[PDB]
């Protein structure tokens, strides 16, 4: 039943039972049910008022925090002699959760999960040593995040047109600024974005498994405004994802094994225990030894 | 205009701030809410569910082998079947549970924990045996008559095929710490020992060996504090398919 | 009171004698889509009874070495009686199930199967960096078999699995597990061709074993749709 | 301290103490007692 | 309060070219929780830990820590040994143990050497 | 926007300064208060002891 | 009226006709865990009159060239009596205690003690970067002496240690002296062979003296704990 | 000036004028009178 | 045991209660001193300083 908890429970003392036919301490598994034995059918307990806060467990609180979603360095310079792979003053990400660990770990213990993302861009820089290893200082760049949405052109040079967002949304921030941050709402076509889709993207059978294509957001475009001093600069981008005002359904068991890719569940596992293919937990040499038994 | 003066702090970047910021898309209507099954807004509602405990955690067990404790017929009375470490700090039978996977997120705790073990040997098998719980303050118990002078439960086998082993918070201070030092006095919760009651009887037809299955969950008084970055995962490189995002 | 249970669905009945309890996911029952929350503006059509019955798979043998069983939904259900006409006929469909796995031994035989529902179980590819084409994923009425049971084939633990609705088959103590699953999905319909809600796990945690003269122990599923209903009709495309 | 239009723009919502566990702990359709024997 | 100020390194290379407006990062990791090894470490990511960015042109950077002990109070003094076994520290009351407070500079290198002082 | 203009002082560490700050640890419940002998509230009343 | 003094605790009762007055630490009594402040959720035994008595240590000669003496608690009771077993066979103990310490002369002899009971007497090594080992601290029954009561052992000033609740047993005046130790930890109960809530030090500030032929001048402590409680019971440790 | 969420975010607290110094000064069972002799 | 820490002083006397500390409601005058029903137990007196 559902009811408002901000407490741990109470305890209340308990006096020498022998009852026929009743075993609170029985249980029968089978049924999916965990045990209801309380500790005061168990052993015999005194009276507790627990004032013990349970707050810092919200579901909120657990998934409300900022974390890296994003890394990307590029060289700051003349770009004219570049491959057409490198970053030319401006870079492009398909925005994804999948790429660190840490916060995808968290987010993959639910199922379904519905919520608004705070977007904070942290930027740094330094000078280029490769060659011309002589420091002059750090300039104060102008830099442009534009939020290129499903359908929309991105960007394919630094003083591309599509720059100039008639209706993208953009965000123009300085270095020497506090790191740029922005809401996102929710924004998936479903009440909820899928943690994880069981599934294919597409009516034919060559589209990819595991990603549902209601939850696609697009790509973020960042650019520096500035156009290249006579130097190089080396640039670092940061972005930072929060959710809040989240709702969350059906938890699912933790990720063990080390993930592999940032586009399925694929596992492999560590060489040797713990949490390898084979073994989870760690091993210790037989089920009745202590692995740190006190002694004196 | 409005006379101010910044304060130490202005201009950082906390990641646990809580504060409002500039919508990117003016007038979005955000889809429907629709009803869902299995909602869940307290980390705590997801520890006090059952989990298996991997007890077997030794070279010899492979796969879902460690997840279950065999038991045969013994010719020598109240012998020790197995011990289980306490520490879900440590890599133990315990730590990848649903309450342990969700309380190594935070660094301390607080609260009664619950053992539950299931027989899962054939209709026709008998046997008694004796779950005990030890505070801590000396070494594991390795005779019965020792370990029965702590907290235990003696279990019946039979038409409930379940018993649970309460592990009652008895704790000096309010909360305990998952730290390294596992023979801390902050951290140490004791041990849980196994033996025989009387013994596992079975006739010649049935399986001369049975398998318990233990499962652990947190009781409605438990509770967790001081939230922290779990170090059941991590990377050393970028996942694969990663720099893709970037082309 | 609780060991004895009869499931009656359109023109289908089980009834078991070793019966446990059973199990409605998250403590929801199925039920048709709400005007309040529906989103395709043409009138359903419900089928009831010629639907909401009873579809017995094919019985899977179960041996010392078996790792375990799984069927997607409602893949494995697309082409069976008129719900597989309707599901072929229709490019949106809902509805919940109501589960029976059905497993007897002997009194001299122990085993223990988990039986568990998994919602959105999105598998994992071992010791490789591709992910699971659409063979390994489609496997229709015939399911498939886990191949790494102890992290269910998706990189996480078997341990947890308890937290997804669940029963067990304790052959000591039962010898059928019973789940009602509601309608579990972000929309409120779905294209029932090429995502799966729901999958249903066996994975026998105790092996099966015994002394006696050894017999084949068959493992049988049976599943009925509950509230079916089907939008956007069209020629049947399957 | 929320001066923006947009009601998605508003800090985080730390006060929802509803539970219910029993969603996951008592998935039955028949609630068990206490004591009573389960099976 | 966290103050940062820094200096141009004058060994070998005693030449003045300025003080750069470096980015740093200080993480709180409490007890059992990994603590970073490189500057580039992945554990900086900080997806539960709380971490602080500042800059050193800003001023000194704030945060409120609470009453954090396992216990109704701190142990200024601890008459006890820390641990079950006779080995374990005198005169510290494990109850009161923080963490570990780690800062790195989030900038990667410059050409230049410089001194930061924390 | 409000306007505004920064005052002398601005931006300063004052150590005797007496101001909120950030809390750190979002939502974290400290540990219940017990009653303990020996509460001093002002330092005076420790002079006052032989 | 406030010379002559009786303590009945248990079966043990102590009679002085040389008292000044007794001392209540910070001006509290000793008393059970309440409800409001318990951690531990098992029932605790409460022995009552087997724990809550008199025990008398061994006595103690002072001499021309004394330093001092100190036992802490409970560490010095934990091997006596009921009190000992109790604490052996239980991981938690919580209780006060009363102190009384007994020294007679001549009318022709002179001295002072200074009895203080030190909560969380942590002690430092001297002249050592080393801190103090297991068996420096833990002295049991037999307790220790003070290496240099000038600073207490502990850096700290003697001429300050009247900030502690302490007497005096000034020869001259009395022959005794009486504290009341309320429970005095961080936490509500301990473990008590790891941490010692309270230390007594008896220090001669002024030595004994006297031109009457010389006799042994003994020190005797004698300590009743009081509103004794155990939680978490299990075999024997010690 | 407080917005923040968390109560111990709050400013110092220097309102607590609450003395009871007899506790260090007369911690004694039996109270002593003015002017009367202690023993 | 049951004892009493006697100080010398203005008053000369102490008294040691024996208090009727027995399994059974009477004991008995018999020859047999170690017998259960006629040991009472012990006084012993110690120097305290
Ligand atoms: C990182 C980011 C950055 C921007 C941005 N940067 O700059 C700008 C500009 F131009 F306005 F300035 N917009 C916009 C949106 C972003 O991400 C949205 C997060 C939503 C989501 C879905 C899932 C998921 O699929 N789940 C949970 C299964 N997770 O998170
Ligand atoms: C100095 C410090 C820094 C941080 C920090 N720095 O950055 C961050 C980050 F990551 F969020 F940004 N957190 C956190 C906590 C810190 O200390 C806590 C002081 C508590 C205490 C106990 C005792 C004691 O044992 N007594 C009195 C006997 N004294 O004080």
């Amino acid at each position: 039943i559902e009811s408002i908890i901000k407490t741990a429970t109470d305890t209340v003392k308990s006096e020498i039972n022998a009852e026929l036919g009743v075993v609170p301490s029985l249980n029968a598994v089978e049924t999916g049910a965990t045990s209801n034995t309380e500790p005061e059918e168990a052993i015999q307990t005194r009276t507790v008022i627990n004032q013990h806060g349970v707050s810092e467990t919200l579901v909120e609180n657990f998934l409300s925090r900022a974390a890296l979603v994003s890394k990307r360095s590029f060289e700051y310079k003349d770009h004219t002699s570049s491959t057409a792979r490198a970053d030319k003053n401006f870079f492009k990400w398909t925005i994804n959760t999948r790429s660190f660990v840490q916060l995808r770990r968290k987010l993959e213990l639910f199922t379904y999960l519905r919520f608004d993302a705070e977007i904070t861009i942290l930027t740094t820089v330094a000078v280029n040593g490769s060659g011309n290893n002589t420091y002059v200082g750090l300039p104060d760049l102008t830099l442009q995040a534009m939020f290129v949405p499903t359908g929309a052109l991105t960007p394919e040079k630094q003083d591309s047109f599509h720059w100039q967002s008639g209706s993208n949304a953009s965000v123009f921030f300085k270095i020497s600024d506090p790191p740029a941050r922005i809401t996102i709402p929710f924004m998936c076509i479903n009440s909820a974005y899928s943690v994880f889709y069981d599934g294919f993207a597409g009516f034919e059978k060559n589209g990819l498994y595991g990603i549902n294509p209601a939850d696609t957001i697009g790509n973020l475009c960042v650019r520096i405004v500035n156009e290249h001093q006579p130097v190089g600069f080396t640039v670092t981008v940061r972005v930072y994802m929060k959710p809040k005002h989240i709702k969350a359904w059906a938890p699912r068991p933790p990720r063990t094994l080390p993930y592999m890719s940032i586009a399925n569940a694929n596992y492999k596992g560590k060489e040797r225990a713990p949490n390898a293919l084979s073994a989870i937990i760690g091993n210790r040499d037989s089920v009745k030894t202590m692995p740190h038994n006190i002694v004196n | 205009g409005v006379p101010t003066y910044l304060l130490p702090g202005s201009g950082q970047f906390l990641t646990t701030d809580d504060h409002s910021s500039a919508p990117a898309l003016p007038c979005f209507n955000p889809t429907p809410e629709m009803h869902i099954p299995g909602q869940v807004r307290n980390m705590l509602e997801v520890v006090q569910v059952e989990s298996m405990m991997e007890i077997n955690n030794t070279e010899s067990a492979v796969g879902m082998e460690r997840l279950k404790v065999d038991i045969s017929a013994l010719t020598d009375v109240d012998q020790l079947l197995f011990n289980i470490p306490l520490d879900i700090q440590l890599d133990g039978p315990l730590r990848n549970t649903l309450v342990g996977n969700i309380s190594r997120y935070y660094t301390h705790w607080s609260g009664s924990l619950e053992m539950t073990f299931m027989f899962c040997g054939s209709f026709m098998a008998a046997g008694k045996l004796i779950l005990c719980y030890t505070p801590p303050g000396g070494s594991c118990p390795t005779t019965r008559e020792t370990a029965m002078l702590g907290t235990h439960i003696v279990w019946d086998f039979g038409l409930q095929s379940s018993v649970t082993l309460i592990i009652p918070w008895i704790s000096g201070s309010h909360y305990r710490m998952f730290n390294n030092d596992a023979k801390s006095t902050n951290a140490n919760v004791g041990y849980v020992t196994c033996f025989m009651q009387t013994n596992l009887i079975v006739p010649s037809e049935s399986s001369d060996t049975c398998s318990l299955i233990g499962f652990i969950a947190a009781k409605d008084d438990f509770s967790l504090r001081l939230m922290r970055d779990s170090p059941d995962i991590g990377q050393l490189d970028h996942l694969h398919a990663a720099e893709a995002a970037y082309q | 009171s609780d060991r004895v249970l009869q499931l009656k669905l359109g023109n289908s009945a089980i009834v078991t004698q070793e019966a446990a309890n059973y199990c409605c996911a998250y403590g929801e029952w199925p039920n048709y889509l709400p005007d309040h929350e529906a989103v395709a503006i043409d009138k359903p059509t419900q089928p009831e009874t010629a639907t909401d019955r009873f579809y017995t798979l094919k019985s899977v043998k179960w041996e010392t070495g078996s790792t375990g069983w799984w069927w997607k939904l409602p893949d494995a259900l697309n082409n069976i009686g008129m719900f597989g006409q309707n599901v072929q006929h229709h490019y949106l469909y809902r509805s919940g199930f109501l589960i029976h796995v059905q497993c007897n031994a002997t009194k001299f035989h122990q085993g223990a199967l988990l039986v568990v529902a998994i919602p959105e179980h999105q598998r994992g590819a071992h010791n490789t960096n591709t992910s699971p084409g659409f063979d390994d994923i489609m496997k229709g009425e015939e399911g498939g078999t886990f191949n790494h049971p102890y992290v269910l084939d998706d990189g996480t633990s078997l341990a947890c699995a308890t937290i997804f609705p669940h029963q067990w088959i304790n052959l000591r103590t039962n010898n059928s597990a019973t789940i009602v699953l509601p309608w579990m999905n972000a929309a409120p319909m779905d294209f029932p061709l090429r995502h799966n809600q729901w999958t249903l796990a066996i994975i026998p945690v105790v092996p099966l074993g015994t002394r006696t003269t050894s017999s084949m122990v068959p493992i049988t599923v049976s599943i009925a749709p509950m509230c079916c209903e089907f939008n956007g009709l069209r020629h049947a495309i399957t | 301290i929320n001066f923006y239009k947009d009601s998605y723009a508003a800090s985080a919502s730390k006060q929802d103490f509803s539970q219910d566990p029993s969603k996951f702990t008592e998935p039955v359709v028949e609630g068990l007692k206490a004591g009573a024997p389960v099976l």
